[PDB]
């Protein structure tokens, strides 16, 4: 019982807000997302560029 | 507290406000005002202690200073117009000096400072006489001033009541105060719409008061006065703590409650006027409100907080309290919305 | 308008500054109400008197004898502080606070 | 103090940095005058010296605020060349979150407060540029 | 006999419940008069005879 | 809003012109309602006084229906005359002012122009 | 609101009070009796809005 | 259970470790907490990492 | 199935269709009213939104004592 | 690390930690009723000054 | 085992005047 | 939809007026009789939807979930009769009346003809279920978890109202066939902008959106049974429905504002499904199963392509059925052994068979087993989303490993290993626990067969 | 409700029937001073009523059917417990004195009750007013904690301050050692566990804590142990009595109205008695309150209200 | 010292102890069997069951296999007729006004 | 009867089906006019539907 409230309950009432953890909550927490946005950003842009030109192979693609 | 005087004083209470009600002149408004304030001083004198007196010192001064203030706006009026009609004013001075007057009168903030006090200085049934009869007549002083009414003016008064109410009830724990700052809080909701359709600020005063009346009403009943003796009535009646529950419930603007009624249909008036902000903030502090009702609650019935031993001596007697319109007063705060048109009367 | 009706919203702005920033016991206050009665009053019966409405000269007087019997209520409430703390003091009223 | 509103709005965004700055400080000024009397008549201060040192107090820091958050903005909009963006007011509005928290003694409290003011200043520029109006006049 | 006292609203008050019935009925009556002159006044109107 | 309507004829609650509309009838399912409204007030005056909820006060409860449902039948002839009197001065102000109410030619289709924003 | 008892049961309670160019004792003519006839005259039964346009 | 029987905050000084070590039944030597990051480790020990 | 439960699709076709019209009716009513509340508050000639004025009535046309008036 | 304390912190907990601070901040009067008239009078003269309500 | 009612800890926070 | 609100109402007094050892089997015999005459409503087109009136109708969108709430709350009476049986006469009724009006509520909620009319009583809904969580919860705590639930829905839901009443205010009306048919396509603009946010952070908040689901891993434990199933099984699809509703109104916009929502899930779905690797409540281990799923439905709505919205209501169905049973089988477990952590009961493979039986098939319909309707829906998830883009196959893909990592591995700990010594309190397998598993399990193997009737409006 | 504002309207005046002879009379004394039989021959001398000392039951007998309810219904205290163990874990002596003083505090409501309806005097044996002089032997004993004792004071000054004194106190003096022996000759199996240290702390208490009080408020009068015996002396003493002190000169009738008014409603009179503050030995949890609560309601005759028990035998419970 | 008074931990019940046939329904054996009766009649006998049957036969559901058998004749058409399959424009491009640039 | 309480809801069911019926004669203005069904009345039929 001291471990399952030691891990669930007993973490936030011992949190302190220090350069560490802002900086282990900034590179874990809103890095991967905008990695993941400017990633997923630019290969829609790149296949909506590719498709309004008329190249993409879409000729049997009637299922989405 | 002899019954005949009680009797007389109490329909001199209800002749001045209907005199404030059905006059053409603006003499004939301060005469009921100043016979209504005259004769509910006696009512917050009715236990004889010295918190009693010290309330009713400052709820005199107050209403003695807007009733000079009123004078202000009345003589003025006169000045830039030379009649007497209770009608749009013809004066900006006259009209703002005559807002904050009726602000100074309803406990609207920053002009509120009176009214957690006194409230908590006075007998249950005063409380109630003063936070459900007494907003009736300003509100109609206020209905029949409208087109010379300054937005700016009524709108930031609106929103500091609100906010500075729901604030203020954030953190007492005493159910008079908490009733105080609630009352500021739905005065300031029901004066923010009345410039753009005041069908809903009387729907919302006649919500306000049957909704307070049946919580003044149970606490009158239950013969409790703070947060501690409202969780021990537990063991008396279950019944009142599920209706003190629902009518809570209902005073936070919960749907499918009464008290969703009103506010709804105020954002449904703020919409056609093209404001959006507006509605939103004043939604945020009543869900501040909502907030510390929750927490009344939780204190009350939706737990079992431990009693004391003389419970069993209290289960040996009922309430032999004359419970008048606990009943009607409690579905009507409750199982109103689906006849929500009925506004249409108010007209 | 004429200058003594500025002069009388002038005197009604001293009764109000003087009534709001005080720092004695409630009769500076009753005082000061007093003064805001008696600006009213004049100002009433100069504008009654200047533009010949006969009738409103029911205007002044009632205007002082309702809110007359107000400041009598007012006197009584002090001699209720007479009759607890001694003095009428504003500084004793802070009980109701907590 | 509306036509003071009017005055910081008659400048164009990034066009002039000097007089938006000191609209921006009068701004702040006024608004930690009325703070402060506020505070000083609620709150009653130990002596005169005490009392005008925390209206001086606030008085500066509402007034450092406003112009650290004007000179961002401008500066902002002249570095983008694009007045009709909520990115320059979201800048600022960091600036003076940051400006207070370094006033506060707090780090925290200057997160927080940026990301706050920011948003309060996006939503200011969507005012001004969308029309909305929250003190709107009877329409209907 | 049970309670040692006699309790107040051990006997029906028959005034009362007279006096509860005599509304209840009176009311009934008057709202069923009320709705027929009100719909008889209503077709003498519009003409739905 | 009505400010200027009643006032030809003040404190009427019900007036002679409301006697021109079909009154509600006595099966509405507001009037039901509302004497459902009735007979909960009834079960909830008996369960606070510590009495048994279906059997005592009858006659109370009977009273309790019949004046909620007198109430609810008046409220409810007031708020039909209200929306006639409300649809009524609509449609007699659309009738004396058509120039600020034209007539709009409704377009077909088959010129129109919709924009369309793909989905892929 | 404003419930007219007034003009519901017909008894005048202070109607004559209310306006300047109102009936008098002995018809005393006010300073402004004439102007004050014509403006009422002129924005009676029209709305507030129309008789301030 | 009991709110003495349960992890609390961060010990400093000496007595307090003893409180800890006492509750979490190991010597005032073995107790080792984790260090004060702020990271919401509180009063538990540091076991030396090692598999079951 | 078909015969002893569930309805014809003619029957809920033409329920459908009336639905719609007396909604679609509906929303023109709403719009109207919008349209008008906001017009005739706008003009103020029309029978709501009368802010009341002095009665004529109460006005004394006999003869004063000075007729300069 | 963001599940538990960051996530608790962002949105809630700076809310609930404003409100109850300036709640605390508002209902911390003394009771007298010269400091109450006082601010009365400061919010007339802001409102026919420093806001000009009355034009 | 059974459920949790409130003990004299709540209370106490919710008995003080200043909550 | 009044064939179906008044048996509701008459269920009522059915359970304010039976005796004290007779509410249950009464209850449970008309609910099951009104959930056998439920299935009226599959009388659907491909084409037009199914109207009564003017306040009632129902597409072939909202009749699964009207299926799945009054075929649950049977299951929910059953569920909840026994850790009641020590209560008060008055106060289980008053259980039982709380259970009665929320199905009634969400049966009046799910064929809301018009808008304004969903959301009041999509926000009625909040009132039996806080009540039973900060009535009826165990835990201490549960007072916290009811604040939270109740204010984020508040607050998500505030906005969804005044953008509402301000839409019916610019167009007209809000019914949904006309609006329908007198939709309007959104511009790029901030306005806009605004509108879509508050139009769309209500469902967000009720989904839940990984950020904002913080409310969820706490009002899922310490809420009693029917309370955690009333949670996990009907008010995320509620707020999933509003959502499909919603946007069909805020076209074209959503191709260009959806982009950080639906990628807020697209990580997060991730991570949360990591909690699950390292999670010592069982409790918590489901609410979090659920938040995945849930994201995954946040995805293919937001999308808003056909085969995205088969793959959304089929798993919408599925895992509403597996989290039911999931959390019936962790009340089980906790009533056993009185206490929710994992570690402790181990090895109950060689004391209960039979609850190891329904372990493993629960465990297999939550890692999307084929040919379940589980599978179906992810799968036609996975295929819409390849076909909005290539790279999300990897954050899709790598999703089917963790799940499969933690669900085996709650089939593991619980169930496999050498059994605990000092627990001997472990009695053998009540036939109530075993029935209500078997109408949880054997719906979804049916509808495996004809999975037709719960892939969408648009089949 | 029969007495109201109304009755008073119509004329109900309580100084009608207030002749010489209603008199409140309250006589006290030690645990075992033979004042018991003393008061009755007052109830055969000036008419008046003689109401018994109130016991654990006295709620119980007054309501319902009369009969002594258990201890966990009412009470949950026993005397012969307090003999036994006056230092106990679970606080029998506190918990028993404050439920002593509730019950006398009914008993005293339900004596200004009578005396203002039927006008006719009350005799009663160990007021309200002569409670604490118990409490205060426990401690100075030890018995009791400080914190029940400031407790206890907070209970007397928020309910006695509503009420006024009796007319004429009497006062049985009887030594340590004739109490002890008359205690001895009893025959009680359990009340020799005292120690002779309690009885000197109520007498202690007595003579310099009631009396001088008691001197000033009301009208005092003192006898010994023989002189309790003659009838005749005691009645002439009261009867020939001066009454110039105490608030009853200064009663009209609307003061007497607002008291009938406020000891007509039971819930009032005990609504400050049992105020919340958490003291260990009178707190009792949430769930031994809600069992023997839903076990009171199951009692017959308590279910519901006095007219609205079918299970006793009411009939018309469905037209009232 | 002591805390407030309050009964100690009750345990739990073990239904099977007091009636070997039991099924954690309820104390008495007759209302339990009731209880066993009810659930396993209307939950697999009636409404699964019947459930089942009901949701086998729907009146061709959506009008689906209609759809087919309407391309059965629709084909038929024009496979004859000389048209090709489908044509690439949904409505008839007689009846369309583009906008004029 | 003694076991009225097990009929109270299906009658229940069964009369709200009927104003279901009841609900659909509200809603008749369009029986025999849209366009698909338009068609002449056979002999001995009063409605299209009822
Ligand atoms: N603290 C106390 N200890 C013992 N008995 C008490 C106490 N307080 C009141 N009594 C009552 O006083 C009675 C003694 O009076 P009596 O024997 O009638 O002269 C006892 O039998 C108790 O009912």
């Amino acid at each position: 019982i001291r471990w399952t409230c030691a891990r669930s309950a007993n973490v936030y009432p011992n949190f302190r807000p220090n350069t560490k953890t802002s900086l282990l909550g900034a590179l874990f927490g809103i890095g991967p997302l905008i990695f993941w946005y400017y990633v997923f950003k630019t290969d829609r842009d790149r296949k909506e560029k590719l498709i309004q030109e008329g190249k993409l192979d879409r000729t049997f693609n009637i299922s989405y | 507290m002899n019954p005949i005087i009680l009797i007389i004083i109490l329909m001199t209470v209800m002749l001045g406000t209907i005199i404030v009600m059905i006059s053409t002149h603006w003499l004939l408004i301060w005469i009921g005002f100043e016979m209504n304030m005259l004769a509910i001083i006696p009512i917050m004198m009715k236990k004889h202690n010295p918190r009693a007196t010290e309330a009713s010192t400052k709820y005199f001064l107050t209403q003695s200073t807007a009733s000079m203030l009123l004078m202000m706006a009345i003589i003025i009026n006169l000045m830039f117009s030379g009649q007497w009609t209770v009608m749009k004013l013809f004066n900006p001075m006259a009209s703002m000096l005559m807002t904050m007057a009726l602000a100074m009168k309803l406990g609207m903030a920053p002009f509120h400072f009176w009214v957690p006090e006194v409230t908590q200085g006075i007998p249950l049934s005063s409380g109630l006489i003063l936070l459900t009869w007494q907003k009736l007549a300003p509100m109609s002083v206020l209905y029949q001033i409208l087109p010379s009414i300054n937005l700016d003016l009524i709108l930031t008064l609106s929103i500091l009541s609100i906010t500075i109410g729901g604030w203020g009830g954030l953190n007492q724990t005493q159910l008079r105060k908490i009733m105080a700052y609630s009352s500021i809080a739905h005065m300031g909701w029901m004066t923010a719409v009345l410039l753009y359709n005041p069908t809903m600020t009387l729907l919302n005063l006649i919500i306000y008061i049957i909704m307070t009346s049946t919580m003044f009403t149970l606490f009158m009943a239950n013969s409790t006065t703070t947060t501690l003796s409202l969780s021990h009535t537990w063991n008396k009646a279950p019944i009142m703590t599920i209706l003190v529950l629902i009518t809570l419930l209902s005073m936070g603007g919960l749907p499918p409650l009464s008290g969703f009624m009103p506010k709804w249909m105020i954002i449904q008036e703020m919409t056609k006027n093209d404001s959006i902000i507006l509605p939103t903030l004043m939604a945020i502090t009543a869900l501040l409100n909502l907030y510390f009702y929750m927490r009344l609650t939780y204190s009350t019935a939706l737990t079992m907080f431990p009693s004391t031993n003389n419970m069993k001596m209290k289960w040996q007697f009922p309430t032999t309290k004359r419970m008048t319109l606990l009943p009607t007063m409690t579905v009507l705060s409750t199982m109103l919305l689906p006849l929500t048109p009925i506004l249409s009367i108010l007209e | 308008m004429s200058l003594v009706y500025m002069n009388i919203m002038m005197a009604f702005t001293v009764s109000l500054t003087g009534l709001l920033m005080y720092r004695s016991h409630l009769m500076s206050s009753l005082l000061c109400l007093e003064g805001m009665m008696l600006s009213l009053f004049i100002l009433a019966t100069l504008m009654i008197l200047n533009s010949h409405f006969t009738l409103a000269s029911m205007m002044p007087i009632i205007l002082l004898v309702f809110a007359a019997c107000e400041a009598a209520l007012g006197l009584s409430l002090l001699v209720m502080v007479s009759n607890t703390y001694g003095t009428d003091y504003v500084q004793n009223l802070n009980l109701l606070q907590c | 103090a509306k036509t003071l509103l009017h005055q910081y709005w008659d400048i164009p965004e990034g066009t002039e940095c000097h007089r938006k700055t000191y609209a921006a400080t009068s701004i702040g000024g006024a608004s930690g005058l009325v703070v402060s009397a506020y505070s000083v008549a609620l709150k009653t201060p130990t002596s005169f010296l005490e009392g005008v040192a925390r209206t001086g107090r606030y008085t500066f820091t509402a007034a450092a605020i406003g112009a650290i958050f004007g000179l961002t903005s401008c500066i902002s909009a002249q570095v983008r060349e694009k007045p009709d963006d909520p990115l320059n007011y979201l800048i600022g509005g960091c600036a003076g979150g940051l400006t207070l928290g370094a006033r506060t003694r707090s780090y925290g409290i200057g997160a927080a407060a940026c990301a706050y003011m920011g948003l309060t200043a996006a939503l200011v520029k969507m005012g001004q540029l969308e029309g909305w109006k929250v003190f709107a006049e009877p329409k209907v | 006999k049970f309670y040692i006292q006699e309790p107040p609203h051990g006997s029906p008050n028959w005034l009362k419940v007279g006096l509860t019935l005599g509304t209840s009925a009176f009311l009934w009556i008057y709202l069923i008069k009320q709705h027929n002159e009100d719909v008889l006044e209503y077709k003498r109107r519009n003409g739905l005879e | 809003m009505m400010t200027g309507r009643q006032a030809r004829a003040p404190l009427q609650f019900l007036p002679d012109e409301a006697r021109s509309l079909p009154p509600p009838k006595l099966t509405d399912p507001r009037l039901a309602y509302i004497g459902f409204l009735g007979y909960c007030s009834g079960l909830i005056d008996n369960a606070i006084r510590r009495r048994p909820v279906l059997s005592a006060g009858l006659h109370r409860q009977f009273l309790y229906i019949t004046s909620f449902v007198f109430v609810g039948y008046y409220l409810l002839k007031r708020q039909d005359y209200m929306y006639a009197v409300r649809d009524h001065d609509m449609f007699s102000y659309i009738k004396s002012h058509p120039e600020d109410f034209p007539e709009k030619d409704k377009k077909t289709y088959r010129e129109v122009f919709e924009e369309f924003h793909p989905v892929r | 609101p404003f419930f007219d008892v007034q003009k519901k049961l017909g008894v005048d309670l202070d109607h004559w009070m209310t306006i300047q160019s109102a009936e008098q004792p002995h018809r005393i003519p006010a300073r402004c009796h004439a102007f004050e006839k014509e403006w009422i005259e002129c924005a009676h039964g029209i709305g507030s809005i129309r008789a301030e346009k | 259970i009991t709110k003495d029987m349960l992890p609390g905050p961060y010990p400093k000084t000496p007595e307090e470790r003893a409180a800890a070590a006492k509750k979490y039944n190991m010597r005032v030597e073995d107790y080792e907490p984790y260090p004060d990051d702020g990271m919401g480790y509180g009063d538990y020990p540091k076991l030396p990492d090692r598999s079951q | 199935i078909a015969r002893t439960f569930f309805d014809a699709p003619e029957k809920n076709y033409e329920r459908t269709m009336a639905i719609l019209q007396i909604e679609s009716e509906k929303a023109e009513l709403r719009l109207k009213e919008l349209e008008v509340r906001r017009l005739m508050r706008a003009k103020g000639d029309g029978p709501w939104f009368q802010y009341p004025t002095i009665d004529k009535a109460l006005i004394d046309h006999s003869p004063k004592a000075t007729p300069d008036n | 690390l963001l599940d538990l304390i960051w996530l608790e912190t962002i949105l809630p907990k700076t809310i609930s930690l404003a409100q109850m601070k300036m709640s605390t901040t508002i209902t911390s009067q003394k009771g007298l009723i010269k400091l109450y008239f006082l601010s009365f009078l400061i919010t007339i003269l802001i409102s026919t000054t420093l806001l000009n309500f009355h034009e | 085992a059974r459920q949790w009612q409130p003990d004299v800890e709540w209370a106490e926070q919710y008995g003080g005047a200043v909550m | 939809m009044l064939k179906y609100i008044i048996p509701t109402m008459m269920l009522m007094p059915l359970t304010w007026l039976s005796k004290n050892s007779m509410i249950w089997i009464n209850t449970t015999l008309h609910s099951l009789l009104i959930s056998l005459t439920s299935l009226l409503l599959l009388n659907q087109f491909g084409d037009n939807s199914l109207n009564f009136s003017l306040t009632f109708f129902s597409d072939s969108l909202s009749t699964p979930l009207l299926i799945l709430t009054m075929w649950l709350l049977p299951l929910m009476l059953m569920a909840s009769q026994h850790h009641l049986s020590k209560e008060n006469l008055a106060r289980k009724k008053l259980f039982i009346s709380m259970l009665i009006l929320l199905q009634l509520f969400l049966i009046m909620t799910f064929t809301a003809t018009e808008l304004i009319f969903f959301y009041i009583m999509f926000e009625a809904t909040l009132v039996p279920t806080l009540i039973i969580i900060t009535r009826w919860g165990n835990q201490t705590e549960r007072l916290n978890a009811g604040l939270y639930f109740l204010f984020y829905t508040l607050a998500g839901s505030l906005p969804l109202l005044v953008a509402l009443i301000y839409i019916q205010n610019t167009m007209g009306s809000l019914n949904f066939l006309i609006l329908q048919y007198w939709v309007q396509p959104m511009p790029n603009s901030w306005s806009n902008t605004f509108m879509w946010l508050a139009c769309m952070m209500a469902f967000m908040v009720k989904m839940p959106l990984y950020g904002l689901h913080l409310w969820l891993p706490k009002a899922h434990v310490e809420a009693p049974i029917a309370g955690s199933m009333v949670l996990a099984a009907i008010l995320l699809k509620l707020g999933g429905y509003g959502m499909m509703r919603i946007t069909l109104l805020l076209n074209p916009i959503t191709d260009f504002m959806a982009y950080p929502f639906i990628m807020l899930s697209l990580w997060g779905m991730i991570m949360t499904s990591s909690i699950c690797l390292r999670q010592t409540d069982l409790k918590s281990l489901i609410a979090y199963s659920s938040v995945s799923h849930m994201a995954l439905v946040i995805v293919a709505i937001l999308i808003q392509t056909p085969w995205s919205y088969m793959g959304a209501t089929a798993l919408m169905i599925a895992h509403g059925l597996t989290s039911s049973m999931l959390f019936c089988l962790a009340n089980s477990n906790y009533e056993r052994v009185h206490s929710r952590t994992m570690i402790l009961a181990r090895g109950l493979q060689t004391l209960l068979p039979l609850m190891a039986a329904w372990w493993l098939l629960a465990s297999l319909t939550n890692l999307a087993l084929p040919p379940s309707i589980n599978l179906i829906g992810e799968l036609f998830v996975v295929m819409s989303t390849f076909s909005w883009s290539n790279i999300t196959i990897i954050l899709m893909g790598l999703n089917m490993v963790i799940t499969a990592l933690y669900s085996l591995y709650m089939l593991i700990t619980t169930q496999r290993g050498k059994h605990t010594h000092h627990i001997n309190n472990i009695l053998p397998s009540f036939t109530r626990e075993n029935a209500l598993m078997s109408l949880h399990m054997l719906p979804l193997l049916l509808l495996s067969l004809n999975p037709k009737i719960i892939l969408g409006p648009l089949y | 409700l029969q007495y109201g504002p109304l009755a008073y309207i119509l004329g109900e005046k309580t100084t009608k029937k207030m002749t010489e002879n209603s008199k409140l009379i309250t006589v006290d004394g030690n645990i075992c001073s033979g004042k018991s039989k003393l008061a009755k021959e007052v109830a055969e001398k000036l008419g008046l009523k003689h109401f018994p000392e109130a016991g654990i039951h006295y709620a119980d007998s007054t309501t319902g059917d009369g009969k002594p309810l258990p201890v966990r219904f009412s009470g949950n205290c026993s005397l012969e417990k307090f003999y036994d163990d006056p230092k106990s874990n679970d606080g029998n002596s506190y918990r028993l004195q404050a439920w002593l003083y509730a019950s006398r505090l009914l008993q005293y409501a339900d004596a200004l009750e009578h005396l203002l309806s039927t006008g006719q005097g009350v005799v009663l044996e160990r007021s309200i007013y002569s409670d604490f002089v118990f409490l205060e032997a426990m401690y100075r004993q030890g018995f009791i904690r400080k914190q029940c004792v400031d407790h206890y004071n907070q209970v007397k000054k928020v309910t006695v301050c509503e009420y006024l004194p009796p007319h004429v106190v009497i006062y049985v003096d009887v030594p340590v050692s004739e109490v002890q022996s008359r205690i001895q000759k009893k025959g009680n199996p359990h009340e020799m566990k005292i120690t002779s240290a309690y009885l000197q702390d109520i007498e202690n208490v007595y003579k310099g804590t009631f009396l001088p009080e008691m001197s000033e408020k009301c009208e005092v009068l003192q006898y010994s142990a023989w002189e309790a015996e003659d009838a005749e002396k005691v009645v002439e003493d009261i009867q020939y009595l001066k009454y110039d002190k105490g608030p009853w000169l200064d009663q009209d009738d609307r003061k007497l109205h607002n008291l009938r008014m406020l000891v007509q409603d039971k819930l009032e009179v005990l609504n400050y008695t049992s105020i919340p503050v958490f003291l260990p030995e009178v707190t009792i949890g949430a769930h031994q309150s809600d069992r023997v609560f839903q076990e009171f309601t199951e009692l017959p005759g308590r279910k519901y209200r006095a007219g609205y028990n079918e299970d006793v035998g009411d009939k018309w419970i469905w037209l009232k | 010292t002591l805390r407030w008074q309050e009964d100690p931990e009750p345990e739990d019940e073990n239904l099977y102890e007091k009636n070997p046939d039991s099924h954690g329904y309820d104390k008495d054996p007759a209302v339990d069997v009731w209880n066993m009766r009810v659930v396993f009649f209307f939950g697999f006998s009636i409404v699964l069951v019947l459930g089942s049957t009901f949701v086998a036969y729907l009146p061709d559901y959506r009008m689906q296999e209609w759809a087919r058998r309407e391309a059965e004749r629709l084909v038929k058409y024009r496979e004859a007729h000389g048209l090709p399959l489908m044509e690439s424009n949904c409505f008839d491009p007689s009846k369309i006004q583009l906008p004029e640039d | 009867r003694d076991h009225w309480i097990h009929v109270l809801v299906p009658v229940g069911f069964v009369f709200g089906y009927y104003l279901d019926r009841k609900n659909d004669e509200k809603l008749a203005a369009f029986r025999n006019k849209s366009l698909l069904y338009k068609r002449e009345l056979k002999p001995q039929e009063e409605v299209t539907w009822k």
